[PDB]
RNA sequence: AAUUAUUAUUAUAAAUAUUAUUUUAAAAAUAUAAAAAUAAAUUAUAAC
């Protein structure tokens, strides 16, 4: 209590004593609470085949041992993203969703692992085979663009050199469009001259 | 310390002002909103604490990470200015 | 995380709003539900569930999205 | 801002001045204390929406852009609304999270180069368009007649087929050369009131007007 | 300034049910709640006239008729 | 009474060269509470500051609504319940604005329109 | 033969009814965030004219909410 | 539960309403509660 009574009351303070439950709160507190208070229903895991789609793949890449705690480090390293909704037993649901239908079977020696993938290997090989030829293909089409972006600013090398010499093309008339207000008549006319000087010889 | 989908802002810890501390809507950095900034990071306390020196709030971990980061790069922009005027 | 030897949180192993500047978990601007194909709100409505993994499929934050009454 | 407060003495900029604010001569042998110097705490300025279009608007002229031509080309402007070299540096800070400013360095160089991102360089080309939209409009002697125009309508087309650059040896100088006469006849006043939003952090309402100095 | 009536056309749902948003839900539906035994209304002395707690507060008085749409369903829409 | 606390009158000093309260006059307070108190009589059609009525006149326009008279009634069956007395009964409590009554402020109301 | 219709029993009643209460207890959730809106953006958009207005009243009487020293000390780039 | 009292009576549904009860200008014991020392959360402390 002494965080609430001393008089200058923090910042910690002032989000550890919410507890309210509006969306986007303090969940601890509003776990923390009365069952009949919270609203932090159950957490959505995933055993999408997206996520048989990101199993049969790293497997047939290394089946060896201890694939029950580390198999999460390749989820931490093979990474566009991870697989585990939630690490903690979204990969502990990886094995149960393997496990069950006849995908994975277990390899056990000094310890527990996800070794010899259970007789669907031939799915392991046409899993992969929708894998680097599947991302071969994509990563091309947006060569297409850079077949082009090339282009991008070769259609604008000469456009930044010409929008630019369109950059003065009012600047020219508002350099004088306010010297009218100061009339120079010597510095005014060879301003228009210099520029008109050749201009008219250009082409 | 609090962020939303435009752009970022700093802010403090006005005891008065808790009902703020979550979600503050305000006038987002990018071209405009009054976006509903939510609450990002701890960043340290408003008044003293008792018998305590300033230090003792901390504004937090990652807002070190943040003034490193949002704003970090003085050796990028050392150009026109340094920290005198 | 790799904390430096098993340094997480001690009473609850997590803590509250940890701090999301790091990434900035923005919902998508291209969505669709899941299995409705229905497109979806940005932020100010609750008609929509996101599901954020660890991995990322849907949308472009690719979190899993359906409409409320689409989640059957 | 003052004559040699912070800046040794001789460092005034042909900018926007505030208004109010009057030259206050500080004499010659003056010094900080080192420790005085310490705290240095200055005025913040104005990093809204008229300095970043105008920010944009010379950088968008300049889609790349260097150290020393980010500042010597806002001198290249009928109106500006800086200060100081540090105004530019604040703005910069700003159009980072703005992601409308992602400047690099080329490796084979050793300088730092403006790039305005391309996440986003589609879009500010209208606001430096809405800008622009009455920036030709309202010009004065565009309007008196045809034959200063069409004594020129045709150099935009033959300029940057032959004779690209040959151009752009005076359209930076002596097109803005005036200016410099016109900065000593027309500046901007950064004519500013400090306020507090509802949130309660403190900021700043920045009232921009030319000064009609003559 | 802001005005729930005004507002309500922009949302279209009607009067009398952004109000019931903005007060108890015992002022408008048939939930269990109790008002404050003095609220309840009086008979008529000899001095006094009579009160009644749908004469003093007509804004608080429940919709019932809203609670029809919203809450309960009715027997012909199951048949 | 409730509790024997002296009560102390605590005020700022200048108050000729102020701005908002330049002529006011706080020997007892307006009529209901919601309205610019009064002035010294020297001063009427003095002007005050253009926005410190725009925090009032959006507030002091709350107080006008039917939903506030049912709070004003409700907050007595509150009182009573909650044993304070001397509280009259909500049926007979005069509303606190009504219409009519308000001409009489509406008197001095031609500054701008 | 005819279509088929599980008639009403009272648990089929019974849920007809909890799938409407949950509507409602979402809707009021929802309008509720609804007119938030409303209030809360018109609030800011009142607020910004008042600082507009108490300010186009400043620069028009000396009134510089700055202190009582003059603009060169804000000229001097110091604090103090 | 003797009550306008230690109290979300919660079978269900839920998530950004500031939605409307807490006196006092002194001092000790006590009661709660609290900067410093013989890699961790602890001490005891009958100390501000």
């Amino acid at each position: 209590a002494a965080a609430a009574a001393a008089a200058a009351a923090a910042a910690a303070a002032a989000a550890a004593a919410a507890a309210a439950a509006a969306a986007a709160a303090a969940a601890a507190a509003a776990a923390a609470a009365a069952a009949a208070a919270a609203a932090a229903a159950a957490a959505a895991a995933a055993a999408a085949a997206a996520a048989a789609a990101a199993a049969a793949a790293a497997a047939a890449a290394a089946a060896a041992a201890a694939a029950a705690a580390a198999a999460a480090a390749a989820a931490a390293a093979a990474a566009a993203a991870a697989a585990a909704a939630a690490a903690a037993a979204a990969a502990a649901a990886a094995a149960a969703a393997a496990a069950a239908a006849a995908a994975a079977a277990a390899a056990a020696a000094a310890a527990a692992a996800a070794a010899a993938a259970a007789a669907a290997a031939a799915a392991a090989a046409a899993a992969a085979a929708a894998a680097a030829a599947a991302a071969a293909a994509a990563a091309a089409a947006a060569a297409a663009a850079a077949a082009a972006a090339a282009a991008a600013a070769a259609a604008a090398a000469a456009a930044a050199a010409a929008a630019a010499a369109a950059a003065a093309a009012a600047a020219a008339a508002a350099a004088a469009a306010a010297a009218a207000a100061a009339a120079a008549a010597a510095a005014a006319a060879a301003a228009a001259a210099a520029a008109a000087a050749a201009a008219a010889a250009a082409a | 310390n609090a962020c939303h989908v435009p752009g970022d802002q700093i802010f403090l810890v006005s005891n008065s002002f808790t009902r703020r501390l979550l979600t503050r809507t305000d006038h987002c950095p990018k071209c405009d909103r009054l976006s509903t900034f939510r609450f990002m990071s701890v960043s340290g306390m408003v008044g003293r604490m008792p018998y305590k020196p300033v230090d003792t709030p901390g504004p937090s971990y990652a807002t070190l990470y943040w003034r490193k980061q949002r704003s970090g790069k003085i050796a990028s922009q050392p150009l026109n200015e340094v920290c005198n005027k | 995380t790799a904390v430096p030897h098993e340094e997480a949180r001690s009473r609850p192993h997590f803590p509250a709003y940890t701090e999301d500047v790091d990434q900035p978990m923005v919902v998508p601007d291209g969505v669709c539900c899941f299995n409705c194909d229905k497109p979806i709100d940005g932020d100010d409505i609750n008609s929509y569930v996101w599901v954020p993994s660890g991995n990322a499929r849907v949308p472009t934050t690719q979190g899993y999205f359906f409409h409320v009454k689409c989640f059957k | 801002f003052q004559a040699g407060v912070h800046t040794p003495h001789g460092s005034r900029y042909n900018a926007a001045r505030m208004k109010n604010w009057p030259v206050q001569e500080v004499p010659q042998n003056f010094n900080f204390t080192n420790e005085q110097r310490f705290k240095a705490k200055a005025v913040p300025r104005d990093t809204g929406k008229i300095p970043r279009d105008f920010l944009l608007s010379v950088l968008y002229r300049n889609q790349p852009c260097e150290v020393a031509s980010l500042w010597e080309h806002c001198l290249h402007d009928p109106q500006i609304v800086l200060d100081s070299k540090r105004h530019l540096r604040e703005v910069l800070q700003q159009a980072r999270a703005e992601g409308f400013v992602s400047f690099e360095k080329d490796a084979v160089t050793d300088r730092w180069v403006c790039h305005l991102t391309r996440e986003r360089f589609e879009e500010v080309r209208a606001l430096v368009g809405a800008r622009a939209e009455a920036q030709d409009l309202y010009s004065g002697l565009r309007g008196a007649s045809a034959t200063e125009t069409s004594a020129y309508s045709e150099s935009f087309r033959e300029m940057n087929e032959d004779t690209k650059r040959e151009h752009f040896r005076l359209l930076s100088e002596q097109v803005a050369d005036t200016t410099t006469h016109l900065r000593k006849f027309q500046r901007m006043e950064m004519d500013y009131l400090p306020y507090t939003d509802l949130n309660g952090k403190v900021n700043f309402m920045w009232w921009y007007e030319m000064s009609d100095t003559r | 300034r802001f005005n729930l009536d005004e507002a309500a056309a922009e949302l279209q749902l009607d009067e009398a049910y952004v109000a019931s948003l903005y007060k108890p839900l015992h002022y408008t539906y048939s939930m269990k709640g109790q008002r404050y035994p003095a609220e309840q209304g009086r008979t008529s002395r000899p001095g006094s006239l009579a009160a009644s707690r749908d004469r003093m507060f007509p804004l608080y008085r429940r919709n019932y008729k809203l609670n029809r749409e919203l809450r309960v369903l009715d027997h012909r829409r199951i048949s | 009474r409730s509790d024997n606390v002296a009560m102390y009158f605590v005020e700022y000093k200048n108050r000729d060269m102020s701005d908002n309260h330049k002529g006011e006059d706080y020997t007892a307070g307006p009529e209901r509470f919601f309205l610019p108190p009064r002035i010294i009589e020297t001063e009427k059609g003095i002007q005050r500051p253009p926005h410190m009525q725009m925090a009032f006149d959006r507030w002091a326009s709350k107080f006008k609504t039917e939903e506030f008279h049912h709070w004003w009634r409700l907050r007595h069956a509150k009182l009573r319940y909650w044993g304070v007395r001397n509280v009259p009964h909500p049926s007979d409590v005069d509303p606190l604005w009504t219409e009519k009554e308000e001409e009489e402020w509406h008197n001095e109301m031609l500054a701008n329109t | 033969r005819h279509l088929p219709v599980m008639p009403m029993t009272p648990r089929v009643v019974f849920e007809h009814a909890q799938e409407k209460r949950i509507d409602y207890a979402k809707k009021m959730h929802r309008d509720r965030r609804l007119v938030e809106q409303l209030r809360t953006h018109e609030f800011w958009g009142w607020y910004m004219k008042l600082q507009r207005v108490r300010g186009r009243w400043c620069k028009e009487h000396g009134v510089s909410s700055r202190g009582v020293y003059g603009p060169a000390v804000d000229a001097a780039e110091l604090w103090g």
